């Protein structure tokens, strides 16, 4: 029932009637069936696929609803720059300056502290996978 | 127009209150919007 | 909207004024404005970069407040009952009327925001019958909300042109019932099936709802217009106007 009603979006928003949108209503699409994307999440899903058919718009939702373990990975690469598996609070400051947002030395030590239950003040990848469950 | 008594801005702070207004107008809309969140 | 220093979150809403009110030092001014991020003065692995980073920073700070200390930002799901209902069709003055109209454009700049705000208006359809004439402003705003083609395409995705028809038909009903049995003059008759008509019109001129939404649509709207033809004393002139305006929808429709 889920592919008639996607479906059913898909077409009320076809514009020449040929079956393709155009990207810049492409979040407007899964923005109106009752999920909510940002910015971020829009420009990486135009990425990933690019003008969007339907068969493609139906593996755009097939990952939505679903976290996967190869997700997390990449997300704990992202994190560990220098990439031997330990998050420091200098890595994690680099990539909360690159959001643009901002916070002191010592909330950022707090927050560390709070995902530690090692007590060794340093997070790991089963930390990681702990936390993100 | 003799009284002494009624006699009685450079562009860097205009700019600096151009932001400010703006910010504080941000945060007015974020403020009413709050008053209108479901309970 | 292009001065801020800061860039407010999509889905949540950091202003908490139920504390603000009482003087609580955590849901003070600067306190909000450390929460933004500020306005920053590229390849598809930087986008994933970003998308991950943002993801799980924001589930980390979800953590923190659950467990923790720091506060929780509401979420971004507007109530259908306020106190705007109330003030957007007072008929006590019309100023009032005009600049909570006003403020409520104002609300409605990032497009998360206009979502709710064209839902709560959306909700406040039904109240154009009951106030017909002290409704002529909120129309205007409404109409100048959705005056792009993806709002109504998005509107009509929600279903909102049954919504139109069933209210349509409501007063249609009452009109019938009305000239059926008492003989007054009302000088505002028909106020509100002609806003009502001009919205249904502006939905249906786009070409993709017009072409799908016209199976449902015809029975209303034929329906509607044998009725209105059938009245014969309680005839005003916006009553004409919508006949002739439903008269050309029933044509424009049933054509292919």
């Amino acid at each position: 029932e889920q592919i008639a009603e996607f479906k059913e979006a898909f077409s009320l928003f076809d514009k020449d009637g040929d079956g393709t949108i155009t990207t810049k209503e492409l979040g407007t699409v899964m923005r109106s069936l009752g999920q909510n994307p940002t910015e971020a999440e829009l420009q990486d899903m135009i990425n990933e696929v690019d003008t969007i058919d339907f068969p493609e718009f139906l593996t755009m939702m097939a990952r939505k609803m679903k976290d996967s373990e190869e997700e997390i990975r990449e997300a704990f690469r992202v994190f560990d720059k220098d990439g031997n598996g330990y998050i420091s609070a200098a890595e994690l400051r680099h990539v909360m300056t690159n959001l643009g947002e901002k916070l002191t030395d010592e909330e950022v030590d707090e927050m560390i502290r709070e995902a530690d239950i090692d007590g060794d003040g340093q997070v790991n990848y089963e930390e990681f996978v702990q936390m993100m469950t | 127009s003799q009284f002494l008594l009624t006699r009685l801005m450079s562009e860097t702070e205009r700019q600096s209150m151009e932001s400010e207004r703006a910010d504080r107008s941000l945060f007015v809309q974020e403020l009413l919007l709050s008053t209108l969140v479901r309970e | 909207e292009a001065l801020t220093t800061v860039k407010p979150y999509c889905n949540e809403i950091h202003a908490q004024a139920q504390l603000w009110l009482k003087r609580d030092p955590k849901a003070s001014y600067d306190a909000w404005k450390k929460c933004l991020p500020i306005r920053g003065i590229p390849s598809k692995s930087e986008l994933r970069h970003l998308y991950l980073t943002e993801k799980y920073v924001w589930r980390w700070k979800q953590f923190l407040s659950r467990r923790g200390k720091r506060t929780s930002p509401l979420d971004l799901k507007l109530g259908h009952n306020n106190w705007l209902r109330q003030v957007l069709f007072t008929p006590a003055t019309q100023a009032a009327r005009q600049a909570a109209c006003t403020i409520v454009e104002a609300l409605a700049t990032i497009p998360s925001r206009k979502q709710q705000v064209l839902d709560l208006l959306t909700s406040y359809l039904d109240e154009l019958s009951i106030a017909g004439e002290c409704a002529a402003e909120y129309l205007a705003l409404y109409q100048k909300l959705i005056t792009s083609a993806h709002w109504k395409v998005y509107l009509a995705a929600r279903g909102v042109l049954p919504y139109v028809g069933n209210l349509i038909t409501k007063e249609i009903a009452r009109l019938l019932a009305l000239e059926e049995a008492t003989l007054s003059t009302d000088l505002q008759q028909g106020y509100a099936l002609k806003s009502l008509t001009g919205l249904l019109s502006s939905f249906v001129e786009v070409e993709s709802i017009k072409r799908h939404f016209k199976s449902r649509l015809v029975g209303t709207v034929l329906n509607g217009y044998l009725c209105l033809r059938k009245l014969v004393v309680q005839r005003t002139k916006l009553i004409d106007e919508t006949q002739d305006m439903l008269l050309e929808m029933l044509e424009d429709m049933t054509t292919g």
